[PDB]
């Protein structure tokens, strides 16, 4: 079957000039020595596979990105909507599995999960008919509206979804939007030809923005929302393996940290106990 | 139309299903893929590779480079254990923060055999001889190698071939471990002793060091996916 | 249409229907079945093959 | 075997106890095909003129030392012809070859660790803030790191046990490496194809990958010994390919 | 057909040394004589079977495991979210029935039944939009969330289901998960080799937790949810059969019990009235 | 898209269908199954097993091991019965918590013929012969052996072979019984009577006990499931 | 994919279908007609075969 | 009837889906197509297409 | 009625399945994989064929 794992096959005694066991790692070399070298085996048949340790059975698991609220209020429209430059470095559980392989290329579904609640005050609402989202995608360089019930909703060629409140989760599915073949996860270079400007990722990160809002006046009273958006990505090839990463995270656009120890500390180096 | 009836489990967000849903963008074309080298397979690729064990991880050695080298002396020597660990790659202060132990984080069962190679970067010198041991988990552990010698052991003697794997099999009575170990999944203990000692000509430094490496052998597996209780944060990161 | 495939089951009626709804490939579901692996390029990535039992220096 | 020699353009490099060769990720360094080219125009081909031995600044392995790292291609920026096609055209292309070497004795004794890091984003000493490119290579001098925590506002956190990253140190094996161990080992060669995300890029302000010398078992020796033990870096570009010629920019 | 019952084949009288009645129970032997030894019978074919007695028919019925209550309030963030470790303890209906059976290895559905309402007090809602609920599974050794609104309910990889009030229940599948080759209900033994520890089957149960939470903040009032578990095995094997059980059980990790009498009184031996 | 029609029973919640449900972790590798003695395929292989019957449950014997054992004498004998209850195997104080009438409560319906097997526990030079009936329902209880020998009766002869198998059959004029009986379905009445009495020699203990089996034989069926009224609690137990 | 198989009847149009939908094993629905017994190991778990009709002992 | 079950994404309005909707007028007769000249079946037959440039667009 | 079609993938299981369930030629999906084009009618609209490496005057 596939894909299962390598079987012990069955070992005596031995008196030998070839030594497995003695090897050189000064090669650069990690050794292929299966435990029926160095002692005697028995014949087993091991069953076991690795299918859950692939790197598409590892990725396609829902991830959340961003947490956004936006009001329905009267004043300061940068309260009625939110906005998302879009970015796998907001929420550290997917950031960090990501960061493993320097390149991904993959396909992605993304769920949106809007949650809202009754903002407090007087002049309450008492009864209101259904909340309906429009959650529409920019690409970059498209118009962005200035606040809610503007010009640029009407989205005759950005994608939009609406989405009425009581209902599933919406959920679309996304290609492969890169410029070059493969998500670059780190980028070390600038962005200018000078050798000055943004260091980093940043500069690569041309992905488009994510605009969220209520297309309900309601006419009363005030509701708050939460838009938690959920990266699935499918299809994935990964290329470069990277070391996990040690110290913990600062901003969502640099690698920038501070030096943290390798290990926990224990008592002794012969510390077998207890 | 056609007369259907809703299933419980209808209009719910399961974070693992594999369904189809409408593109956003129809028609897309996609940039070709070109032959980028190194392409990763599968996660078991990454945990076969050896990698550094900071074994020495007494504070203060955790904020320096101390942590990875083992200190070997000379006079006269064999009354002292050289090092000494359980043997639990996913919960340990030794190695579950190294390249085997931070995949098996991922994971809640773990199942297989593990490799130590252990490099001498002493002088070219330098003789001795070391006692690498293994004991399975029904006992006291070691306190001498008298008690050391009865279990998994192989005699590496430092020559023109500076390394030497001990090959930890896999001797439990379940077919998986947890990663999270506790009493009942203890793997038992890894020792290393001298057999002869550190044997050096005048002119030589007397003390050298010993470098331990970890990795998994083809018939090692992992299962039941899970979040690394290994980084948090508080807030979005701006 | 008619993909007939295999399910999932432990080594000691296994098989699954499954149509493409949409016209992009993207639309597709996840590709779980595909369990090829090569790690020689990690473990190994010498120029000259080495054999185990054959010493290295 | 012990003895090598790898000969490139009008150079060869000459080994006596070599470890063994250790290619990339498994593949050779080669030109770019036509079905994944993007460029247009006619690519150029400097065979001998191009890809061949490039001898980089000496170094001196302390017994406090801790680590170095050269960024690349930008420490061959005035390194013969090779440093001319550079500026003269704005993509390049290329695979490498990085001969390192460091000899002894047999009284010595040390370790050192010689990765290839593709990619290697490297993290400023204060944090909310962002490094610039003084600090982060040198003309042809190398960048060290530090034993304890860099205090500097502009410069890369150079500790060495997070590797100026913010990984660990020892988890830098799966990287192309090789060990200078002084027992058994002379010299680490290390070949690396060309590895990015695109085709072709331009290298000037995208270091492909940076090699890092770290010593994990430091050197000891006896006062009757020698005290200077010297580091050498040689490095040839390989199945190098350049598009775009403009005007020299800079200079 | 299957699995029909045995018919009873027609008998005439009898003068034989063959006498099948008498018998040795001392072998710890159950005898097999059918009513046609000890009596004459007719002909019938018999036409009922053991459909509904299989061991699959049995199980494959969900039954509740747990009963958990969580808030959406202010203050004390204990009360926000719910705990379970994982059990088949703590509800004696399906406990009595898997504690017939020493060993059990099967698949199962797990349907989560969330029903709410609104908590009293000064300044109540009288506007409120649907709720949702997310309720995470982390397996053994996961990150634990301290209170709702944590890192932790991201769930790249943790397995996590979201519900909006008003649909039909969650339900989903889970594979036969366990480290043996079959669940044990009993386990006669200690967790440490030094006879020392955790006496019975709770050093066993390593299986992980279940969080769920309200996903919304709701910025006025108060409304408990009550999430109800159900279990249903199907895909089953069971081995070793047990006595059912007689004295009430008192611990969820534990079968200790105080004595009972074997049966209910009655008058006498002889008491066939009325 | 396709026109559909949702129909009367959708977004329910049925705890006993048979439903398709998306797995939570996919490609999941579960432990191979090894071959563990005592497979159970079907709960009449349980119900099959003979089992002691507390036949003697008189308070005060039901707190000891009394409520197992027949007490048989001596002299004269034969105008005293030796046992006598109701054929009620799912709702008797006899022979409800016996391992047939366990499995019984999870059903509501049974049918076939029960078994009764009875174990002469006294010395080995103890003679003695017994009549064990059983009554059909129509009439009145038998309240000597000329009553008691119309009905279905054997006679066991005490000797080298210390057991006798009364086999009940299934006399009714449904296929099913309740197992919860009433009027209706009521079975009738087991009893048992001396035939000619215990003759030990001297020196022997001049009184016995007889020990009584109860199983299904291999034409017993049962339906309906339902919960238990055997268990109880009121809170969840911590 | 169409696994036509029979309902249940009781002996004195009976078919229906049944399609696999997901791709694991745990994903089906209940083996509700695997109708085996062997109650031999419990009732007779002797190592020499008893008649009913020979005496035991 | 048929059991089904509503995945995530039901009863949304993705603007750019593709999916079939029931007529409001059904059986209608639609005029003949007649041979228009220049047909687009391309946008970038549009952009194929010279234009002038303005270059000199320093104000005023 | 199964009119089994490709699907869109990017050039280095890929069918799909549709059916028309209305009676109304309106009512069906967007033709969105009619990839035809000539753009001789704007580049080209001469009433002699012009070369280019001939010259044109
Ligand atoms: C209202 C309709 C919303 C439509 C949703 C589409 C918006 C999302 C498009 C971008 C997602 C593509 C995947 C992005 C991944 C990261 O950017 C890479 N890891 C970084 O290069
Ligand atoms: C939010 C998503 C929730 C996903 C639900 C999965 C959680 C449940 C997994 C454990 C259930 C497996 C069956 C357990 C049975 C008992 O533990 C055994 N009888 C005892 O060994
Ligand atoms: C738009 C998808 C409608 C469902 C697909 C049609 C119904 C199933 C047809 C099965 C045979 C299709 C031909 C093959 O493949
Ligand atoms: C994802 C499941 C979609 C429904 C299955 C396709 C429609 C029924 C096809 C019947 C013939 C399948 C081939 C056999 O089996
Ligand atoms: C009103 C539409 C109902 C769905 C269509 C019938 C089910 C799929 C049948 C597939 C074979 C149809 C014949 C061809 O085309």
């Amino acid at each position: 079957a596939v894909a299962r794992v390598a079987d012990t096959m069955p070992t005596g005694p031995r008196n030998t000039e070839s030594v497995p066991a003695l090897t050189a790692v000064e090669t650069g070399h990690t050794s292929q020595v299966v435990p029926g070298d160095t002692m005697q085996t028995r014949h087993v048949k091991n069953y076991h596979s690795r299918t859950e340790s692939s790197i598409e059975n590892f990725l396609c698991r829902a991830a959340c990105v961003y947490i956004a609220t936006y009001k329905s209020a009267g004043g300061t429209p940068t309260e009625r909507y939110a906005s998302w430059r879009i970015n796998t470095r907001q929420m550290v559980q997917l950031r960090r599995k990501f960061e493993l392989f320097t390149y991904l290329r993959f396909d992605m579904e993304i769920t949106f999960v809007i949650t809202s609640t009754q903002d407090p005050g007087t002049q309450l609402a008492q009864d209101m008919p259904v909340l309906t989202h429009q959650i529409m995608y920019i690409p970059p360089g498209g118009p962005v509206p200035n606040s809610a019930t503007d010009f640029a909703w009407q989205s005759s060629t950005n994608p939009s979804i609406f989405w009425t409140e009581g209902c599933a989760p919406a959920r679309m599915s996304v290609p492969f939007i890169s410029i070059g073949n493969a998500y670059s996860n780190f980028y070390d270079g600038w962005s200018h030809f000078t050798q000055e400007g943004v260091y980093g990722f940043n500069s690569l990160n041309n992905m488009g923005h994510i605009y969220v809002r209520h297309v309900n006046e309601q006419s009363l009273g005030v509701s708050t929302s939460t838009l938690r958006v959920y990266f699935k990505p499918k299809h994935v090839r990964a290329w470069v393996p990277r070391p996990p990463r040690l110290s913990p995270y600062v901003k969502s656009s640099n690698v920038n940290f501070k030096p943290t120890a390798v290990t926990t500390e224990r008592k002794d180096i012969n510390d077998v106990g207890t | 139309g056609l007369p259907t009836m809703l299933t419980p489990g209808s209009n719910q967000f399961l974070t693992s299903d594999d369904f189809q849903s409408p593109s956003a963008m129809p028609q897309f074309d996609v940039t070709p893929e070109m032959k980028i080298p190194g392409e990763v397979h599968n996660l078991m690729e990454i945990a076969e590779v050896d990698s550094v064990v900071p074994v020495n991880n007494t504070k203060e050695n955790i904020n320096s480079m101390e942590a990875y080298r083992i200190p070997v002396t000379g006079g006269d020597q064999l009354h002292t254990q050289v090092f000494g660990f359980q043997m639990q790659p996913g919960l340990n202060s030794v190695f579950k923060r190294t390249l085997l132990g931070e995949i098996l984080n991922y994971y809640a069962h773990w199942s297989g055999s593990v490799k130590l190679t252990f490099v001498f970067c002493g002088s070219a010198m330098a003789t001795g001889k070391f006692l690498l041991a293994y004991s399975p988990p029904g006992a006291s552990p070691p306190q001498n190698r008298k008690q050391a010698m009865l279990g998994t052991h192989v005699i590496w003697d430092v020559g023109l071939q500076s390394s030497c794997v001990l090959c930890i099999p896999w001797i439990s009575q379940t077919h998986y471990r947890l990663v999270q170990q506790d009493e009942y999944t203890s793997a038992g203990y890894v020792t290393c002793w001298y057999q002869t000692g550190l044997i050096v000509p005048p002119g030589a430094p007397p003390s050298c060091t010993i470098l331990c490496f970890a990795s998994a052998c083809n018939d090692f597996s992992v299962r039941m996916l899970r979040d690394t209780p290994f980084i948090e944060q508080t807030q979005l990161l701006q | 249409g008619a993909q007939v495939s295999t399910q999932k089951t432990g080594a000691h009626t296994i098989h699954y229907t499954n149509i493409n709804y949409y016209k992009d490939a993207a639309s597709n579901s996840a590709n779980r079945q595909d369990f090829t692996q090569d790690p020689s390029k990690f473990t190994e990535p010498m120029k000259d093959v080495m054999i185990k039992s054959l010493p290295a220096l | 075997d012990r003895v090598r020699s790898i000969t490139l353009g009008n150079s060869t490099i000459t080994t006596q106890e070599c470890a063994n060769v250790v290619v990339g990720y498994g593949v050779w360094p080669s030109y770019l095909q036509d079905n994944e080219a993007t460029a247009e125009d006619q690519p150029t081909q400097p065979d001998v003129a191009t890809c061949r031995f490039y001898t980089l600044d000496s170094i001196q392995w302390q017994k406090e030392s801790d680590g170095w790292w050269w960024k690349f291609p930008e420490a061959l920026k005035n390194m013969g012809l090779f440093g001319q096609n550079m500026e003269y055209h704005y993509l390049g292309r290329s695979g490498y070859t990085i001969h390192v070497q460091c000899n002894a004795s047999k009284f010595h004794q040390g370790c050192l660790l010689v990765v290839c890091v593709p990619e290697a984003e490297m993290g400023c000493s204060d944090v909310e803030r962002e490094v610039v490119a003084a600090s982060l290579s040198s003309e042809d001098t190398a960048k060290s790191f530090s034993r304890t925590e860099s205090n500097g506002q502009h410069t890369v956190q150079t500790v060495v046990y997070n590797a100026g990253m913010g990984v660990g140190v020892g988890n830098l094996t799966i990287f192309p490496h090789q060990w200078i161990n002084l027992r058994t080992n002379n010299s680490a060669t290390i070949v690396m194809p060309y590895i990015n995300s695109v085709p072709m890029d331009n290298m000037f302000r995208h270091y492909n990958f940076t090699l890092m010398i770290i010593p994990f078992a430091k050197l000891e020796y006896t006062e009757q010994a020698s005290n200077y033990v010297p580091i050498t870096v040689t490095v040839a570009p390989m199945c190098a390919e350049y598009n775009g010629l403009r005007l020299a920019s800079h200079q």
